[PDB]
């Protein structure tokens, strides 16, 4: 077998029907980011004289 | 099924790729203010 995307040479056999040198690679990504913030403040003041 | 129906007489051989990206962003703001003040005073005086 001719050198395709590999070593110097390779040897096939009769039972093996084919060898391929077509390099196809895929990929996928799913990234997320978030933030939830809460801030509650309460105050009271009463004076009696 | 092993060898096919057609064979390559003439054509081309090359590379190809593709990229797809999706981005989203959300920003939300909320503020609250409440102020209340009350003052009451009375005075009475009598002399006889
Ligand atoms: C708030 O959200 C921002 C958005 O990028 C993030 O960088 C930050 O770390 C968050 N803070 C938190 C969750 O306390």
């Amino acid at each position: 077998v001719f050198s395709g995307d590999g070593k110097d040479f390779y040897r096939l056999s009769g039972n093996v029907l084919s060898y391929t040198f077509q390099v196809k690679i895929n990929n996928d990504f799913n990234y997320e980011f978030y933030n939830s913030t809460w801030s509650y403040v309460k105050h009271t003041s009463t004076e009696h004289t | 099924d092993d060898f096919g129906t057609h064979y390559f007489t003439s054509g081309s051989l090359g590379g190809v790729y593709d990229l797809l990206y999706q981005f989203s962003s959300e920003e939300l703001k909320n503020s609250g203010l409440t102020e209340e003040e009350a003052k009451h005073c009375v005075r009475i005086e009598t002399k006889k």
